[PDB]
RNA sequence: GCGGGGUGGAGCAGCCUGGUAGCUCGUCGGGCUCAUAACCCGAAGGUCGUCGGUUCAAAUCCGGCCCCCGCAACCA
RNA sequence: CCGAGGGUAGGGCCCGUGACUGGGGCGAAGUCGUAACAAGGUAGCUGUACCGGAAGGUGCGGCUGGAU
RNA sequence: CGAUGUCGGCUCGUCGCAUCCUGGGGCUGAAGAAGGUCCCAAGGGUUGGGCUGUUCGCCCAUUAAAGCGGCACGCGAGCUG
RNA sequence: GAAUGCCGGCAUGAGUAACGAUAAAGAGGGUGAGAAUCCCUCUCGCCGUAAGCCCAAGGGUUCCUACGCAAUGGUCGUCAGCGUAGGGUUAGGCGGGACCUAAGGUGAAGCCGAAAGGCGUAGCCGAAGGGCAGCCGGUUAAUAUUCCGGCCCUUCCCGCAGGUGCGAUGGGGGGACGCUCUAGGCUAGGGGGACCGGAGCCAUGGACGAGCCCGGCCAGAAGCGCAGGGUGGGAGGUAGGCAAAUCCGCCUCCCAACAAGCUCUGCGUGGUGGGGAAGCCCGGGUGACAACCCCCCGAAGCCAGGGAGCCAAGAAAAGCCUCUAAGCACAACCUGCGGGAACCCGUACCGCAAACCGACACAGGUGGGCGGGUGCAAGAGCACUCAGGCGCGCGGGAGAACCCUCGCCAAGGAACUCUGCAAGUUGGCCCCGUAACUUCGGGAGAAGGGGUGCUCCCUGGGGUGAUGAGCCCCGGGGAGCCGCAGUGAACAGGCUCUGGCGACUGUUUACCAAAAACACAGCUCUCUGCGAACUCGUAAGAGGAGGUAUAGGGAGCGACGCUUGCCCGGUGCCGGAAGGUCAAGGGGAGGGGUGCAAGCCCCGAACCGAAGCCCCGGUGAACGGCGGCCGUAACUAUAACGGUCCUAAGGUAGCGAAAUUCCUUGUCGGGUAAGUUCCGACCUGCACGAAAAGCGUAACGACCGGAGCGCUGUCUCGGCGAGGGACCCGGUGAAAUUGAACUGGCCGUGAAGAUGCGGCCUACCCGUGGCAGGACGAAAAGACCCCGUGGAGCUUUACUGCAGCC
RNA sequence: GAGCUAGCCCUGGCCAGGGUGAAGCUGGGGUGAGACCCAGUGGAGGCCCGAACCGGUGGGGGAUGCAAACCCCUCGGAUGA
RNA sequence: UGGUUCGUGGAGCCAUGGGGGAAUCUGGGCGGACCACCGCCUAAGGCUAAGUACUCCGGGUGACCGAUAGCGCACCAGUAC
């Protein structure tokens, strides 16, 4: 049947993207944490 | 059926 | 006069539609329409704040002239009478000798081709607008401003009217459509005559789909829900109220008055509504 | 299994707070009426379901027995 | 080919009968009240409506076939 | 109770005998025929249907007879539900 | 050494289940160390409103070629979406950006919030909507509306000519809109041709034929033609379109109107440029100087902003046009022509799937367009088939039980069973014909029947064309022919009678319930006078509503019909300027501490003092509630009648053993041979009853009862047959489970149901196919139940707070 | 976190074919004029049959599945809520 | 109302949301209700090293670990998945 992952490049970038994160306090703490942990990608990659 | 929810042993398939 | 249908479907049995007899023009004035932002009952938070709304026909809002003292002395001609889906009354298209075009809501008996005019010196004639103080006692009247220059607020729905009962200083006494006796300032404008389309209230929607067309989504009874949802929720099988009948939010809903007690306008309401 | 009840012929007070049994109907005698009913004047009839106990004294307070309605009997 | 009639299917009319049920007629001495005939003790009758164990009552309007 | 699946039906049997029938008997208030009652006997047999989830029961039509119980109220790693 | 311990390794089950749609294969020839599996050829089968083709998303080199086969591939592999390497994606016109706006988002002004932040007008952002200029063919191993060829077109810059009051983010027009139905004329697409072009063919009994087989087009600027869309002209006045205005709007006047004119699309033609089959020969070459013509069918597409009707009344903004303001009229704009200029991103490939979403090369899921032919009434249905694409990545044998899917069946025909569950039957079209009841529509495809193919003959009407021929479309009558059978295959209702519930079409527990549940039009009560009530929010601010009592909120009831009784004592709500109580505050009789004292400090009675509560009334489609005992009639029985106790008042109409009746399979009647169910009645209703509505009700229902007809493998009662498995051989090779095991029966014993203890009995060692009685077999630390001063949802006149309101 | 699901908002798209035949309109009849009746035309509808599409009624299979909800047969809606 | 040991307590002190509201030394605060006496201190403006905390970073040292240990990572790890 219809499963839950329905990839959408615009939806992915507008929801989890770099600029969505920086817009809100909780979003910046995500980037701050993932930098501190040393994450290679701070944000999901999506072709655009 | 055991199955549905009144009993609970010997009697129906996987769910848990 | 409502139009009936023969029982050729279960719903056509009872469905009645307006006759649309008075309508003379079937497309709006392009310069007087703007898009109506459908809300679905959602506020700026995105939250439903009026339940059971959404999904009705698309509509264009027709700009209405509710302050007719805007153009005192300038007569206009009644050029057409049109359907407005944003209200129960019909609206009237006016061609002022100015060349300005405006919509008023159409009173009962207004004939296309006649002249209307607004102002202190106007004839007491169906469709004219005067400050309340200059209209004779006894005249039934509509589109009544509630405070001077603030715009027509009272008696606008199909078939409604207020009747002037008397005068008292700078104020006239109106009997509103609800039967309330209120004091309204004499400087307030009002339009002589009742609102047209009185047969409006005799329409039988006839089926569920017709409520859907109007933007009315199905209403679900509190008795049909669970206690997490409503005071009347739950019970094993059917169940009487089991408590004073209540809204979803707890407050009682049979008789409990809700007008603010210390409201400044209480000084101006003479007698609360009837019936 | 728990609850209430049993008193003139009928239906009920009094029992809680021990000493005194009362109300309406009915029944009996006499009036009024041609007569009956209605109405009016009088009167009679109950040892309080039963046995046992407490008490100076028990319809009344406490036990047993008989009886009469009433409520309950759920989870499997 | 038609064709007595047989067969299948669906209708219409009549008759008889049916748990139960509706009122009706009649029946020497049942029970309740007293509606009507006198102004019958609330004048009667009346079409309708509503109500009530029962006769009846009451409303609205009508008739005199109503007394004084 | 870190699970011994719970009524009935179906299927498949198997055992007991306090025996429903069939075989053998004594007593009879056993004339005959047909019963009654008790004893011996478990080899085999013990129908089809209407109602009800029913077990049971009632009823219809038959029958030599239409037995009663046990096997985790026999039998859901055999089915049904 | 144990923690259903943790991590790892390796066992058992086991050469076992399985190898993923039952669309299907066979041979020959190649390649190679090796071939059922790769390549080629022939034969066979499968899809063909797809299982073909083209877009979009998502994926991200998977594309092409060479060389490879360790792993991946459910087997194999020489092959591959796999490994290595090289190559491949070309645009002014396609798509998106350098254009516009929609929801929404953001947000100079402004508002609000302890902080973080929340709002917010304009503006900005935001598309699969508006707007905007490219069609056909060729070419590569791999891209092409992109390269090339042909023929067209757009914008920007500059210049020349001609014309004009030029000029805008400002004004106006326009853009600009629904649903259903639909005209005329076209095009896409298709069928036929005895006409035109073509390599050939004559078989096996016949045919050298008006034979068979193949093809008979595509694009195109100006002009022209056909068909449509859009559009009146002039003048005078003018106070409105937030400046101006010659524009637009409004008034008047003359002319023009189902026209015409002008303008804009579509289609046709059109200079020109392309394409071009079968068959043969090795993707190519030929055919070929290929021919390229006539008739018919014909769109849902085009003309288009077409027409009519209806109510539920159907975006915006820019481009474009017009008007003017600053400004400037050496300018500028418009029109024609010429030269020049024209950027960024995407383009490979898969795309109903082996490349996307599902851990898998997974029988599932995924939006748009094209989707040929014949026949069946039509069609995208069904059968077969074209183009094109596939045989589904284990095979070979065998011919058991048993399982799955399928076919048939003597006699019977529901006897099966909880239940006709399942499976039969019926089945399309045309014609005849059709009942109760009904809200007059319906019920209705009621029911039930007859017809159905082919051949010959006669003939009625339509379309195109011409009025005729031809083609095509609807029919009518007569005479015949064959079979068991004519919708001859495939697709395609079993029916009736009678109850319960719900009026109806709808909605629901994604993944055990589709219903009688929810919703529903309709009915009633109640709140709300507008800065409404109510709702979300600390607020600002929103929704309500750019609505205004014929409106909006809340509540119950649930089409419709006939109806909806009695109780206001308690709770709720409503009304009540009195009285009672009442907090902070006022008041300050009178006390107290301290100081030499002035004073400073503390307690404090009467009395005044809101809402709330008390109290007085109202109120049921507000919460709710609507009796008991005893007696009585000229047979009996039963009580119209009476007595008395109690209540706020004692259940009315209607209905009743019911979706409610315990006793109960009540009793009686109907249906049956037989009826715990069903239907009709009765009424001692354990425990119906009137908007948690009462009693009905045509129509409707994948709802739940009962009965009958039809027909059957459901059954008596089973039999045979088909295929996919199961079985055997080759290849690959799991799983839960598992203290170890050298693991029998009886009768006992044992923590009470023993392979494991006792006594006896039985038994050579090891497997394979089968069946499920035991291993208190497996699975899941029992959901039931209890316990825990364990948890959570929910309720209220439990406690205590808080929001909110007074 | 609303790329699943639920509602709403904005903007697009889709629904073969066949049947039934409301209003209106026209003509005719009728009447003082009417209502009304008849025929034709018309093409309404949470109308009817049935693909796509959306569902998920009954049964069977599947149950270490093809699948952590699937397959087959059957069945509901299919211009509308 | 908060702070303090102080939970309304005999409840001062410090701070302050609301109301009322002075004085400039003969002024004002404090010494745990209050009063007297006796003392202490000068509110309603601001700044100020050092001694104190921490360990991303560098170094020294361990009756610290020694690849299931020691950081999650001795190794291309906040990676693969
Ligand atoms: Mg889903
Ligand atoms: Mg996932
Ligand atoms: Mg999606
Ligand atoms: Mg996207
Ligand atoms: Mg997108
Ligand atoms: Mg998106
Ligand atoms: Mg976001
Ligand atoms: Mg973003
Ligand atoms: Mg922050
Ligand atoms: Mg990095
Ligand atoms: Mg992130
Ligand atoms: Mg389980
Ligand atoms: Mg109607
Ligand atoms: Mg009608
Ligand atoms: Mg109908
Ligand atoms: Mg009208
Ligand atoms: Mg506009
Ligand atoms: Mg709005
Ligand atoms: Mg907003
Ligand atoms: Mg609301
Ligand atoms: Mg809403
Ligand atoms: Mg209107
Ligand atoms: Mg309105
Ligand atoms: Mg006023
Ligand atoms: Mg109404
Ligand atoms: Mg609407
Ligand atoms: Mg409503
Ligand atoms: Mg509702
Ligand atoms: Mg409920
Ligand atoms: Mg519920
Ligand atoms: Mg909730
Ligand atoms: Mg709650
Ligand atoms: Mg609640
Ligand atoms: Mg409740
Ligand atoms: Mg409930
Ligand atoms: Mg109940
Ligand atoms: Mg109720
Ligand atoms: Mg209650
Ligand atoms: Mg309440
Ligand atoms: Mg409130
Ligand atoms: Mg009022
Ligand atoms: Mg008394
Ligand atoms: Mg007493
Ligand atoms: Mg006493
Ligand atoms: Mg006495
Ligand atoms: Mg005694
Ligand atoms: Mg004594
Ligand atoms: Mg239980
Ligand atoms: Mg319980
Ligand atoms: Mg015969
Ligand atoms: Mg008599
Ligand atoms: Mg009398
Ligand atoms: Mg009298
Ligand atoms: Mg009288
Ligand atoms: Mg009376
Ligand atoms: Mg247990
Ligand atoms: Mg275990
Ligand atoms: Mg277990
Ligand atoms: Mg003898
Ligand atoms: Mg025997
Ligand atoms: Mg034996
Ligand atoms: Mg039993
Ligand atoms: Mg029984
Ligand atoms: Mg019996
Ligand atoms: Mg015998
Ligand atoms: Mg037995
Ligand atoms: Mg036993
Ligand atoms: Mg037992
Ligand atoms: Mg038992
Ligand atoms: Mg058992
Ligand atoms: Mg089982
Ligand atoms: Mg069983
Ligand atoms: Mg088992
Ligand atoms: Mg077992
Ligand atoms: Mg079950
Ligand atoms: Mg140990
Ligand atoms: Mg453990
Ligand atoms: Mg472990
Ligand atoms: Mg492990
Ligand atoms: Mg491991
Ligand atoms: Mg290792
Ligand atoms: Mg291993
Ligand atoms: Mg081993
Ligand atoms: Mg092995
Ligand atoms: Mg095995
Ligand atoms: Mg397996
Ligand atoms: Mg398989
Ligand atoms: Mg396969
Ligand atoms: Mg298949
Ligand atoms: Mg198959
Ligand atoms: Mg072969
Ligand atoms: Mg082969
Ligand atoms: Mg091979
Ligand atoms: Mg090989
Ligand atoms: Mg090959
Ligand atoms: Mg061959
Ligand atoms: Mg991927
Ligand atoms: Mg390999
Ligand atoms: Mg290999
Ligand atoms: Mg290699
Ligand atoms: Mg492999
Ligand atoms: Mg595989
Ligand atoms: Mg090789
Ligand atoms: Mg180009
Ligand atoms: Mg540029
Ligand atoms: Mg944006
Ligand atoms: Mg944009
Ligand atoms: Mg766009
Ligand atoms: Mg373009
Ligand atoms: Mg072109
Ligand atoms: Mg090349
Ligand atoms: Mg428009
Ligand atoms: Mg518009
Ligand atoms: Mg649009
Ligand atoms: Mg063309
Ligand atoms: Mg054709
Ligand atoms: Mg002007
Ligand atoms: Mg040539
Ligand atoms: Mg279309
Ligand atoms: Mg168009
Ligand atoms: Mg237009
Ligand atoms: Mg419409
Ligand atoms: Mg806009
Ligand atoms: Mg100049
Ligand atoms: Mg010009
Ligand atoms: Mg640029
Ligand atoms: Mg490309
Ligand atoms: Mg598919
Ligand atoms: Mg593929
Ligand atoms: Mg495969
Ligand atoms: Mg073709
Ligand atoms: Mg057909
Ligand atoms: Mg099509
Ligand atoms: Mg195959
Ligand atoms: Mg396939
Ligand atoms: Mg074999
Ligand atoms: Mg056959
Ligand atoms: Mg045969
Ligand atoms: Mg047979
Ligand atoms: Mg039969
Ligand atoms: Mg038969
Ligand atoms: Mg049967
Ligand atoms: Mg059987
Ligand atoms: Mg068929
Ligand atoms: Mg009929
Ligand atoms: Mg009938
Ligand atoms: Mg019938
Ligand atoms: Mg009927
Ligand atoms: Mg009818
Ligand atoms: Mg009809
Ligand atoms: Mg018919
Ligand atoms: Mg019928
Ligand atoms: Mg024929
Ligand atoms: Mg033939
Ligand atoms: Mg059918
Ligand atoms: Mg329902
Ligand atoms: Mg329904
Ligand atoms: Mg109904
Ligand atoms: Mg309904
Ligand atoms: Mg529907
Ligand atoms: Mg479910
Ligand atoms: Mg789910
Ligand atoms: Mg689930
Ligand atoms: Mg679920
Ligand atoms: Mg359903
Ligand atoms: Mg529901
Ligand atoms: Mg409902
Ligand atoms: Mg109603
Ligand atoms: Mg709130
Ligand atoms: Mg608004
Ligand atoms: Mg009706
Ligand atoms: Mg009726
Ligand atoms: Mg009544
Ligand atoms: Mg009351
Ligand atoms: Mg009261
Ligand atoms: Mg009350
Ligand atoms: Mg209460
Ligand atoms: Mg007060
Ligand atoms: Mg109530
Ligand atoms: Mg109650
Ligand atoms: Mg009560
Ligand atoms: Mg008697
Ligand atoms: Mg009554
Ligand atoms: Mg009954
Ligand atoms: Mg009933
Ligand atoms: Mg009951
Ligand atoms: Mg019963
Ligand atoms: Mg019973
Ligand atoms: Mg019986
Ligand atoms: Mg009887
Ligand atoms: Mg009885
Ligand atoms: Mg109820
Ligand atoms: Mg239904
Ligand atoms: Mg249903
Ligand atoms: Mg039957
Ligand atoms: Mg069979
Ligand atoms: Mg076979
Ligand atoms: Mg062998
Ligand atoms: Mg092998
Ligand atoms: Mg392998
Ligand atoms: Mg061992
Ligand atoms: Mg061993
Ligand atoms: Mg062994
Ligand atoms: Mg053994
Ligand atoms: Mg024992
Ligand atoms: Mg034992
Ligand atoms: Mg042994
Ligand atoms: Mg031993
Ligand atoms: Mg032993
Ligand atoms: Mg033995
Ligand atoms: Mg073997
Ligand atoms: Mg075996
Ligand atoms: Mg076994
Ligand atoms: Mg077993
Ligand atoms: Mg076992
Ligand atoms: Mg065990
Ligand atoms: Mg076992
Ligand atoms: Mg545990
Ligand atoms: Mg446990
Ligand atoms: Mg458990
Ligand atoms: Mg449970
Ligand atoms: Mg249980
Ligand atoms: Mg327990
Ligand atoms: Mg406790
Ligand atoms: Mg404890
Ligand atoms: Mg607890
Ligand atoms: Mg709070
Ligand atoms: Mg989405
Ligand atoms: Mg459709
Ligand atoms: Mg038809
Ligand atoms: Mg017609
Ligand atoms: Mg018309
Ligand atoms: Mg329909
Ligand atoms: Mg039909
Ligand atoms: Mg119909
Ligand atoms: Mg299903
Ligand atoms: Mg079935
Ligand atoms: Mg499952
Ligand atoms: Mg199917
Ligand atoms: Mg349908
Ligand atoms: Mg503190
Ligand atoms: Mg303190
Ligand atoms: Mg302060
Ligand atoms: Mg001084
Ligand atoms: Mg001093
Ligand atoms: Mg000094
Ligand atoms: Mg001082
Ligand atoms: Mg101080
Ligand atoms: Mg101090
Ligand atoms: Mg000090
Ligand atoms: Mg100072
Ligand atoms: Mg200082
Ligand atoms: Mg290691
Ligand atoms: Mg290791
Ligand atoms: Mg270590
Ligand atoms: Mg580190
Ligand atoms: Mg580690
Ligand atoms: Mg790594």
């Amino acid at each position: 049947m219809k499963r839950t992952w329905q990839p959408n490049r615009r939806k992915r970038a507008k929801t989890h993207g770099f600029r969505a994160r920086m817009r809100t306090p909780g979003g910046r703490k995500v980037l701050k944490r993932r930098r501190q942990k040393g994450r290679w990608r701070l944000t999901p990659a999506v072709r655009k | 059926s055991p199955g549905n929810c009144a009993s609970c042993s010997n009697s129906a398939s996987a769910n848990c | 006069a409502v139009k009936k249908f023969k029982p050729y479907t279960p719903s056509r049995r009872f469905m009645t539609v307006a006759d649309f007899s008075e309508i003379t023009k079937t497309e709006p004035e392009k310069s007087l329409v703007k898009p109506l932002k459908k809300t679905g009952g959602r506020n700026n938070q995105g939250r439903i704040t009026v339940r059971f709304r959404g999904g009705g026909h698309k509509r264009l809002y027709r700009i209405i002239d509710f302050k007719r003292w805007d153009k005192v002395g300038i007569p206009a001609k009644v050029a057409a009478i049109e359907y407005d889906p944003n209200r129960s009354a019909r609206i009237a298209l006016l061609h002022y000798v100015d060349g300005e075009k405006r919509y008023i809501i159409a009173p009962d008996g207004l004939q296309v081709g006649q002249q209307v005019v607004a102002g202190p010196d106007a004839p007491i004639q169906v469709g004219n607008a005067l400050p309340l103080r200059f209209i004779p006692v006894g005249t039934v009247v509509h589109a009544v401003e509630l405070e001077p220059k603030k715009g027509a607020k009272l008696a606008r729905a199909a078939g409604t009217s207020a009747q002037i009962q008397g005068r008292e200083g700078d104020y006239v006494i109106l009997r509103l459509p609800s039967g309330e006796l209120r004091k309204v300032h004499g400087e307030c404008y009002a339009t002589v005559g009742a609102v047209g389309n009185a047969d409006h209230k005799n329409i039988v929607l006839g089926k569920a789909g017709r409520s859907r067309w109007l933007g009315r989504r199905p209403h679900v009874r509190g008795a049909a829900m669970n206690p997490v949802d409503h005071p009347h929720g739950g019970g094993e099988g059917r169940a009487p109220r089991g408590r004073p009948p209540a809204s979803p939010w707890g407050w009682q809903t049979k008789g409990l008055k809700t007008r603010k007690r210390r409201k400044p306008s209480s000084r101006f309401i003479i007698a609360r509504r009837k019936k």
